[PDB]
């Protein structure tokens, strides 16, 4: 095979979020040549990776899974016809695709992140094996540094017009092995006349293909219930720790909950990123 | 006066100096928005009541004696007669804690 | 006491690709727990037709897209449970996009209806869920009137600078039974210096569901061949027949009927005449 | 000059009207580019070759003599004797036109 080349519309660019990459699967042969297909895949993976003191733990999360049959406007016949190729004619597939809405991986790079974007194109010939080439495109804080959060939401009362409640919250660090424990140290006020309840639990978002989309699923792992904090006094977690369980998906994204449930409210909520390795 | 408590045996240097006389410990934290609104009232209420004897633990430095007392809030106030615990409660109520000196003395 | 779906832009008129947003509102008039809010998001259009005493019907599907809805105040996600109590408006966002394909158009008239519509469902403990719809519009010639087209080539020579291929064709209606056949009306001049080859082919365009999109499958059906025609003559066809024969994410089909010469040495003159084509 | 036949039963009257004599026809349509291109020549020809009969069978309005004749493509001309067929080829050219025309006679 002459030549078989991904060629992008604009060679040297920076694609960006819900941005269009576009461009040609180019194919020249030096003889009279049948074709069953030829086919793309795209793909955005970033690993984010680093080893606790001297264990091996890494996640990894696709952003872009994308795979198409190209057509020739000259063949409109359908993929159940081949096409003859010839010498000295350019056979030239158009391509396209739409990068996702917000993150594209690009989160985490050098120290513990790599982020990955290409498209392979796939010759199919008959009685041959599969030919293919690959072709990279560019898209556009420390993660064992720890991590404190403060949220307080006014709950008020007649006889306690400014009434309080705040969580504030710290833990070591924003990535964990599988198997590890997220200590947590935490202090709680109750300034409200409500009674109100400190809780904690580790939560799942999955991002999967099913149909013609990608979905996503809330799931709730680990959780711990504080004991419940009366009206006019604080309380304190100090190491109080929460397990990291072994759990078509592209990514899982993990989030620590921290919250207070307060009765007759909605509740005052942190939310904490994590990065959860195997 | 109120007696700065900053450690575990200096617990047992009070509770012992006290007689047949009521004891009232005021375990709080500096963080904590009720505990530094209940602080000066518990002073004021050491000048009032000189028949007893009052005591502050921050519970963030004598996590010890937090612990041993099984303190989980804060203001949380335990009342001692002789060395035994008499009374208890949690929150930052001056009425509840003076009408319980009144009711334990 | 309410359960409403409520578009962001109720008086939009929706096209291929855009973002269908809005919000599902809930409200009791007495303590309730509330196991689930979800939607279902449809549009299908269905063309139906007499063929003499026998009905023919395609059935296409346009949108087929679900989800599990969310409060802020559900932080856990779709297992916690929510405690719905009255007083106060509860609002679950919703937002999806419309495929790029074509869409079929909002419609109710001659030979069908197309239909884009949004279902709330209200999953209960113990009780049978509720549901409520509201429909949405889109936008992206008669079935029975004749369908024809006309496309002609330059293919030039040294000797013949001038040389040209040509090819219309007419056939009497778009709306087909399975079974039955297309009688092609064509007619082919050839002043080039090739020997070209008139032929046609009804071609398939499945829409499926797979990996997390929207694809396209594109298969010949049946075709037929003419004789070749030499340079300098015409040929036409007089009623040639071409026979329209015979999972659960194919969602629908198009259907094109090819009618194109292939030029050796050049690219094919095509003409794609769209069909409609039922079952029995 | 050249004749055009209507009908069939015009195209059998004019083989039989003719007598040994050869008789060429041009299978022809009003719409091919081809067939209009060549008709010129066909009547300058049918005016030099006096000797010789000159027919005109428009497919389209003879598909009937087309069919029979086995006409595919236009322009066509076909080559008589007595009724019988003896020379048949296909195309706009002339060339070959006025060499069958010389071949047969």
């Amino acid at each position: 095979i002459k030549s078989f080349e991904v060629v992008f519309n604009d060679p040297e660019k920076v694609y960006g979020s819900g941005e269009k990459v576009a461009g040609r699967v180019i194919v020249e042969v030096c003889e009279v040549t049948r074709v069953k297909a030829v086919r793309i895949l795209a793909c955005g993976v970033a690993k984010v990776l680093w080893m606790q003191g001297s264990q091996q733990c890494k996640q990894t999360s696709e952003y872009l899974r994308y795979e198409d049959t190209l057509l020739l406007e000259d063949q409109p016949t359908g993929e159940n016809e081949m096409v003859i190729m010839r010498p000295g004619n350019k056979y030239e597939y158009k391509f396209g695709f739409e990068l996702p809405q917000g993150p594209l991986g690009t989160s985490f790079k050098g120290k513990y992140g790599s982020v990955d974007y290409w498209v392979k194109a796939f010759l199919d010939r008959p009685s041959q094996p599969t030919q293919e080439t690959k072709k990279n495109f560019e898209v556009v804080p420390d993660l064992m540094a720890p991590v404190s959060a403060k949220k307080e939401k006014k709950v008020s009362s007649m006889f306690i017009p400014d009434g309080r409640v705040s969580v504030s919250a710290r833990i070591d660090r924003k990535g964990f092995c599988e198997g590890d424990e997220i200590s947590i140290h935490a202090d709680f006020e109750n300034t409200s006349s409500r009674i109100v309840v400190p809780k904690a639990a580790i939560v799942a978002r999955h991002t999967y293909l099913a149909n013609g989309q990608t979905k996503v699923l809330t799931q709730k792992l680990s959780s711990v219930r504080g004991n419940h904090i009366i009206s006019g006094t604080c309380a304190s977690w100090r190491g109080k720790s929460l397990r990291v369980q072994k759990i078509n998906i592209l990514r899982v994204e993990y989030s620590l909950l921290i919250y207070v449930s307060v009765p007759g409210s909605k509740k005052v909520i942190l939310d904490l990123p994590l990065v959860i390795g195997s | 006066m109120v007696k700065q408590i900053e450690s575990k045996t200096a617990f047992q240097e009070a509770l012992d100096a006290a007689g047949d006389k009521l004891v009232v410990v005021d375990f709080s934290a500096t963080w904590c928005g009720p505990a530094k609104m209940i602080k000066p009232f518990f002073h004021s209420l050491s000048e009032k009541y000189s028949n007893v004897i009052f005591l502050e633990v921050d519970v963030d430095d004598c996590q010890d004696v937090a612990s041993e007392c099984e303190v989980k809030c804060m203001p949380t106030f335990q009342f001692f007669k002789k060395g035994q615990k008499v009374g208890e409660f949690s929150g930052a109520n001056k009425e509840k804690l003076e009408a319980t000196i009144n009711e334990l003395v």
